[PDB]
C-alpha cells in the first residue's frame, strides 16, 4: 500500500508566455 | 558561481522565506530578490513584488548553459537577465526597480548537498583519477565544472537518507529501530529505473511515497512538485509538508 499526498501541488509560477 | 557575488541573492530559501524578505523591505511595486531554484537544477528564481502581491520565476539554466524564464529571450546570467527586466518588463508583471539586499553578515542559504559538494567533487576525483598532492589539486580544478552535473546527479548516494536497493520490509525494519522520531525517513531504489520511496515514520506506522521519473527525467510523488534531483526532494519536504502527512525530519542512518 502507497500512501498519496493529501494535496495536489497548487503554486504557480510566473513565465513571460 | 557568480550569482553569489549579488547583494540581492540569497541563496537556497524557500518561497515564503522569499515572501517574508519581500514584506519586511516594504513589499514596494518593483522590489525583487533572486534565490536558487529547489527543484530545477543550475536554474534560479525571480521574486517580485507587485500589487502587494509576490510573483515567482523560474530561470532556468538551457543546455547551452544560457539563462531563460519560460517564454523569454535567454541570457548569459541571472545578473544579466535582472537588469534587462529593470529596463524592459517584456512580459514580466512590472519593472524591476529595487534589489532587496540579504541584511550585511546574511549569507546566501546552503542545503545539505551545497555544504557537501565540494568533498563528493573532490572523493570523486580522488576515486576515479588515483591522484595525491598537487597533481590531485589540478585535476579537481580541470575538472570541476565538467564535474558539477555528474556530482549533483549521483550525489544523493552519498548522503545518510539514502539506502539503495532494499524492499519494503527491510526499509520498515530499518525505520522502526532506536526512537521513534516523526518524521524519521529514508529513501530506497524501486527498479534501479529511476523509481525510488520515500519511508516515512508518522506515530509509530511507516509510510510509503512512491516517487518516479517522468519523461523529462523529473522525479516527484504522483501530483506532487516536481525535482531533478533525490536531494532536492528531501530539501523540500524537509522545509513543508506538502501533501506528506509530516515534514521530513531525521535521516533513518544506514545500519
Amino acid at each position: 500500500v502507497y500512501t498519496g499526498l493529501s494535496t495536489r501541488n497548487q503554486e504557480t509560477y510566473e513565465t513571460l508566455k | 558561481d557568480s550569482a553569489n557575488h549579488l547583494p540581492f541573492f540569497f541563496g537556497n530559501i524557500t518561497r515564503e522565506e522569499a515572501e517574508d524578505y519581500l514584506v519586511q523591505g516594504g513589499m514596494s511595486d518593483g522590489l525583487y530578490l533572486l534565490r536558487q531554484s529547489r527543484n530545477y537544477l543550475g536554474g534560479f528564481a525571480l521574486s517580485v513584488a507587485h500589487g502587494r502581491k509576490a510573483h515567482h520565476y523560474t530561470i532556468e539554466r538551457e543546455l547551452n548553459g544560457t539563462y531563460a524564464i519560460a517564454g523569454g529571450r535567454t541570457h548569459a546570467s541571472p545578473a544579466d537577465l535582472c537588469h534587462y527586466h529593470s529596463q524592459e518588463s517584456d512580459g514580466l508583471v512590472c519593472l524591476l526597480k529595487k534589489p532587496f539586499n540579504r541584511p550585511q553578515g546574511v549569507q546566501p542559504k546552503t542545503g545539505p548537498f551545497e555544504d557537501l559538494k565540494e568533498n563528493l567533487i573532490r572523493e570523486y576525483v580522488k576515486q576515479t583519477w588515483n591522484l595525491q598532492g598537487q597533481a590531485l589539486e589540478q585535476a579537481i580544478i580541470s575538472q570541476k565544472p565538467q564535474l558539477e552535473k555528474l556530482i549533483a546527479t549521483t550525489a544523493h548516494e552519498k548522503m545518510p537518507w539514502f539506502h539503495g536497493k532494499i524492499s519494503r520490509e527491510e526499509s520498515e525494519q530499518i525505520v522502526l529501530i532506536g526512537s521513534k522520531t516523526n518524521g524519521k525517513f529514508l529513501i530506497r531504489a524501486r527498479d534501479n529505473n529511476g523509481s525510488y520511496a520515500l519511508c516515512l515514520l508518522h506515530e509509530g506506522k511507516v509510510l510509503h511515497y512512491r516517487i518516479d521519473k517522468d519523461k523529462t527525467g523529473k522525479l516527484s510523488i504522483p501530483e506532487g512538485k516536481k525535482f531533478d534531483t533525490l536531494w532536492q526532494l528531501v530539501e523540500h519536504y524537509s522545509y513543508k509538508a506538502d501533501g506528506l502527512l509530516r515534514v521530513l525530519t531525521v535521516p533513518c542512518q544506514k545500519i
